[PDB]
């Protein structure tokens, strides 16, 4: 037996060890997914996230740790047949704009888009994070036209603290499952450090919860 | 005046005059014919191989030429050229992308191809004496996502995307030859005739269009399903073809009689049908479902002739060789197994 | 298109110790095992050593072990051969050889220039007789008969037909007894069964005359014969 | 009479056959358990089966009709293996505890360092530490007793139990403080708090009530060469044996992935 | 607008001249193809280890 199989199993083992030592390098790094809307805010939040067709990755670094952003909006097709291929990710970013309420049912379209991702059968473990862009641009929106244009079922004041909190309250009360994942929300800013650092901390909490998923302390 | 509504009513008029002309001709059902047939027996078959080399999902597989070599794809951007006798792996191919939807192998044995969400069908060489794994060509003409692609020869390939279309490329020139526009839903998969003259395309609009290769126009459009269509394979003679859907009903269409013939209903679990396969000489239609199973339907009895064991995740691709001696199942838990 | 770089030296008295180098360019050097083929001036080929790809398999012959050492440097793409305690009967022409071993591969498919060094129970193979008159149009039946049966129920039969052109390095013709090498015409129709072998060369043209070697590769070391060359007369 | 009790000990051996190697199979054929924190559990199961199949039948032969036999020079080898395979188990337990501390104390920049090469380095390091503990019964020189000079028994007792037990107590108290910090819609919190309180209570309690009285009786004999009742000492020795059986129960049933693996193993015959 | 309502009418007018086959004849063809090649299918009937390179 094993005429030249003693040299064939050597090739069978070399590029099998290569698969292991190349898969560990891709499995130890953390991945962050990015949904959004139609050209809403996925260009402003990637101004800091730049560097070290279909979908294109974004491989930047922060505190000597490489992140991989996976865009979605480049796919001009349906979502029912490839959203299961993007599982195993740590954090899903769902960037939402605020100044698109007047143009038409755009904010009402983003609510049922947020509803389809929080009740997905494949994303029942990955925690989702939503941004709220145009923080300074939404402050001048209320004095011309309030938020109560197409809301007869809700009454409130015309202050900026009430308008920014009700959008955060309406998005958070959409998930049917509340035990596993926890929706995070952060208003953006014009700075560079505090725009991503909370997101940094957010990913930290997820892995801590993932460790509480591992030790059984959850 | 306003004859656009009349042009819309001409569609239903020509439908009722042409497609609803199957009342005095489509009379022979498959219960009077299949009464005096003989069954195949309870098929007891077990796994002979277990290819534990991958680390991600597997939903792309195509055989070799002499029923020897496997082509498999993972979600790490890795192609593996498996051997089916000694559990050997020959070529490990790193990829520029990471999410692979389909793969194919040449009918001669030289080239491979793979594609995914990056809208690039990359054709690679294996017989290169200078840097054994290298990039031959990278085709790109779609704006959605590549779904399934199969070879015709060492110079052409038939690809299909989610752009409600499918195309026939050219390896020698690098451009495209034709584009098969005129489709409504998302194209999911395709199969082709063994003499390579007619190919059947999949859909998400519950249709199975038989196209043409040379002339560049559509030939036949079918119906019958109430959901999407995930996998279509073609009969080894040229008469029929099977279609798998998401309502646990695998149907068997027909081209000569132009009538749907047999339905496969699984009354236990109503999960989808994500892979179909024929045998060598019929009478054994293999079907990989979403309920962690792999069932064996009969081509004339429509009862299950034995089951197959499952995995930790769903069986997503099937395969029967050119001679008919190896069934290969590929699931999402990296356990590409080879049955009897 | 690929290149193999070698060097040379002078005559060495019996009792020396040197190092030879083989460099490669044009292909990936890491994924090929490396042979050393030593050609005596009496036309008889013989084998020295083999190193594998993953540096875990080093093979020698019977009368070779002990005083020879092989090594390789993959970022430098070089092959080093340290020879100690040289004699007056082990100095000859050398060849550094790339070879890969998988299903559908071609071992001994491209050799190199090599070096010149001068001074001053295996498997029995039969090669007789190296004097056959050929014309441009005459066929030939080269006799190469083995003793051990090469039917492993595998079913690869491991015999290799090589052609040596006069003046340059020899090249492969037939690998695994029934295939055809890349860049070789289809005149070399070879076949056989178990023990018998036949190399039918029909429609001959007077441009590829040389020495025909048949090599047996079921067990180590590499067994050879004596040589089979043609003639115009 | 007595041997039926030993038959229960035999049943004890059977559970060490049943659990540990099965846990090894739960690492071998899995996809969700490919994470590199399970090599510690593989080495712990290997250490437990090396406790069982090498030490426990000879202990059963030694306790029943007490005198040492089957050779003359096997006494030192048996004492060395008995110290080695148990000290290895204790240091694998404190290594699991330290890895679970380093999981949540530094979250992001530790996963770039938690490589299986580092895990194998920690495993070989703690096996070499156990070998250093088990060496001074080999070097420096019919009842096969357990007795050495006063310099070794204190050092071996401390470096076997009293430093890893103190490290595990401080680590799991820090884990309890972190899990109290990482908890803050109310009925899913007040029961979750009792859940991880019960888990961190059982993990820190079964180890203490399973090892601490034997090391207390083993350390009072060098502090005060005063109480030798010879009744509770052998019972504490068997209680010290019992963790080689109790290890697959604690560290596996509290996770969803190990329970899913046990379910897919035990559902295929049924 | 007009072209998408015209191409469907052209497709329905080009899918009219099809000389179809009787359904019983097309079923007899599929029956005869499975009957004639019933001994060249080594998956319907198992083969021993001498006729199989797997076992
Ligand atoms: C110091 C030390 C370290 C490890 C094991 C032991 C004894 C032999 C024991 C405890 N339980 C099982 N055997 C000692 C004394």
């Amino acid at each position: 037996l094993s005429a030249e199989d003693k040299a064939a199993v050597e090739r069978s083992k070399m590029i099998d060890r290569n698969l292991r030592e190349d898969g560990e390098k891709a499995a130890r790094e953390v991945k962050l997914l990015l949904l959004g809307a139609g050209e809403s805010g996925k260009s402003t939040i990637v101004k800091q996230m730049k560097i070290i067709t279909g979908i294109v990755e974004t491989h930047f670094t922060f505190k000597d740790l490489h992140f991989k952003m996976f865009d979605v909006g480049g796919q001009r097709s349906e979502r029912k047949k490839w959203i299961h291929c993007f599982e195993g990710v740590t954090a899903i970013i769902f960037c939402v704009a605020l100044s698109d309420y007047d143009l038409v049912n755009r904010m009402h379209e983003s609510m049922k888009l947020f509803d389809s991702i929080c009740n997905n059968k494949w994303f029942t473990d990955t925690s989702i994070i939503l941004f709220l862009n145009k923080k300074d641009l939404f402050e001048e929106k209320i004095k011309k036209s309030p938020l109560t244009i197409c809301y007869p079922e809700y009454a409130g004041s015309n202050t900026y603290e009430e308008a920014a909190a009700y959008i955060q309250c309406q998005f958070e009360d959409l998930n049917k499952r509340k035990d596993t994942k926890e929706i995070y929300t952060h208003f953006t800013c014009a700075t560079d450090t505090k725009n991503v650092q909370f997101v940094f901390d957010a990913v930290t909490d997820v892995i801590i919860k993932n460790n509480l998923k591992d030790c059984g302390l959850f | 005046q306003s004859e656009l509504d009349q042009l819309r009513q001409e569609a239903e008029q020509l439908k009722n005059q042409i497609r609803d002309a199957r009342k005095a001709c489509a009379d022979a059902t498959l219960s009077q014919i299949t009464n005096n047939i003989d069954p195949v027996g309870r098929i007891q078959m077990r796994t002979r191989r277990t290819l534990r080399g991958h680390l991600a999902k597997i939903y792309a597989m195509h055989w070799g030429t002499d029923s020897r070599l496997l082509v498999s794809a993972s979600q790490d951007g890795k192609l593996i050229i498996w051997d089916s006798y000694t559990t050997n792996k020959v070529h490990a191919i790193p990829l520029r992308s990471s999410w692979v939807m389909t793969c194919a192998y040449a009918p001669s044995g030289n080239y491979v191809a793979c594609g995914g969400l990056d809208n690039i069908c990359s054709i690679y060489n294996l017989k290169t004496r200078e840097g054994n794994v290298r990039v031959s060509r990278e085709l790109a003409g779609h704006t959605g996502y590549l779904s399934c692609c199969r070879f015709l020869d060492d110079n052409q390939i038939v690809t299909s995307s989610g752009d409600t279309t499918c195309a026939l490329w050219d390896i020698e020139t690098g451009q495209q030859t034709t584009t098969f526009t005129g489709h409504t839903g998302d194209v999911m998969s395709l199969s082709l005739a063994p003499d390579t003259r007619l190919f059947v395309s999949g859909a998400c609009d519950a249709s199975a269009k038989l196209w043409d290769v040379r002339e560049g126009m559509c030939r036949q459009t079918f119906t019958g399903h109430e959901s999407d269509i995930n996998a279509i394979c073609f009969f080894p003679n040229g008469n029929a073809f099977a279609t798998g859907s998401d309502d646990a009903t695998c149907r068997l269409f027909d081209l000569r009689a132009d009538q749907e013939l047999m339905t496969y209903s699984h009354d236990n679990i109503i999960c989808g049908i994500t892979s179909v396969s024929f045998s060598k000489s019929g009478r054994l239609l293999l079907a990989g479902y979403d309920d962690f199973n792999c069932n064996v339907w009969d081509a004339l009895k429509a009862d299950r002739a034995g089951v197959l064991a499952g995995h930790d995740n769903r069986v997503s691709c099937l395969g029967v060789t050119d001679d008919g001696m190896a069934v290969a199942t590929g699931s999402w838990d990296s356990f590409l197994k080879i049955w009897n | 298109d690929v290149q193999l770089v070698e060097s040379g030296g002078g005559l060495v008295q019996p009792g020396g110790s040197r190092k030879l180098s083989c460099s490669a360019s044009g292909f990936a050097f890491s994924s090929f095992g490396m042979h050393w083929v030593r050609q005596a001036p009496e036309k008889g080929l013989e084998w020295v050593a083999y190193i594998s790809s993953g540096s875990g398999t080093i093979y020698y012959a019977d009368t070779v072990k002990g005083r020879f050492t092989i090594s390789r440097d993959d970022p430098k793409n070089t092959l080093f051969l340290q020879m100690t305690s040289l004699r007056s009967e082990d100095t000859a022409m050398y060849y550094c050889v790339r070879s890969i071993y998988y299903y559908g591969s071609s071992p001994f498919d491209f050799w190199g220039q090599g070096t010149t060094l001068t001074v001053s129970s295996d498997i029995v193979m039969t090669q007789a007789t190296s004097s056959v008159p050929v014309t441009p149009g005459e066929s030939v039946s080269i006799s190469c008969r083995s003793s051990k049966s090469l039917l492993h129920s595998n079913g690869n039969t491991y015999l290799y037909w090589f052609l040596q052109r006069p003046g340059q390095s020899p090249q492969l013709l037939i690998y695994r007894m029934s295939n055809l090498a890349s860049g070789v015409p289809d005149r070399f129709s070879g076949s056989g069964s178990g023990t018998a072998f036949t190399l039918t060369i029909s429609r001959l043209e007077a441009e590829d005359v040389g020495v025909y070697y048949c090599m047996q590769h079921l067990e180590y070391p590499l067994t050879f014969g004596a040589g089979t060359k043609l003639e115009l007369k | 009479a007595t041997a039926a009790i030993a038959a229960a000990i035999t049943f004890l051996i059977l559970f060490t056959i049943f659990g540990n190697a099965l846990v090894i199979l739960a690492v071998l054929t899995s996809r969700s358990l490919r994470a590199p924190q399970n090599l510690f559990l593989v080495s712990l199961a290997a250490a437990d089966i090396l406790v069982a199949t090498l030490i426990i039948p000879f202990s059963l032969a030694n306790e029943l009709l007490g005198y040492w036999y089957f050779r003359r020079t096997w006494c030192e080898v048996y004492l060395a293996l008995d110290v080695l395979f148990c000290t290895s188990s204790i240091v694998h337990l404190c290594a699991i505890s330290l890895d679970r501390y380093w999981a949540v104390s530094r979250a992001l920049e530790y996963n770039s360092k938690r490589t299986p090469r580092r895990i194998k380095c920690i495993i070989l390091t703690v096996w070499l530490i156990a070998a250093v503990i088990s060496l001074p019964p080999l070097i420096y020189k019919p009842q096969c007793k357990l007795n050495q000079e006063a310099w070794y028994i204190l050092a071996s007792s401390i470096g076997s139990f009293f430093a890893p037990c103190l490290i595990m107590i401080l680590v799991y108290l820090r884990i309890y403080l972190i899990a109290k910090r990482s908890n803050r819609r109310r009925r899913a919190q007040l029961t979750r708090e009792k859940r991880f309180t019960f888990v961190l209570a059982v993990v820190i309690g079964v180890f203490v009530l399973c090892w601490f009285p034997f090391f207390f009786s083993y350390s009072l004999g060098a502090i005060c060469p005063c109480k030798v009742p010879h009744g509770l000492f052998q019972f504490f020795f068997w209680i010290g044996y019992c963790n080689s059986s109790l290890n697959p129960v604690i560290y596996t049933i509290f996770n969803q992935d190990f329970r899913r693996a046990f379910r897919r193993i035990l559902c295929r015959p049924w | 607008s007009i072209a998408q309502a015209r191409k469907l009418v052209e497709q329905l007018k080009m899918e009219a001249n099809i000389d179809r086959i009787k359904v019983s004849k097309a079923a007899a063809d599929l029956m005869a193809y499975c009957e004639a090649h019933a001994k060249e299918d080594p998956l319907l009937t198992p083969v021993p280890a001498s006729e199989n390179p797997f076992r």
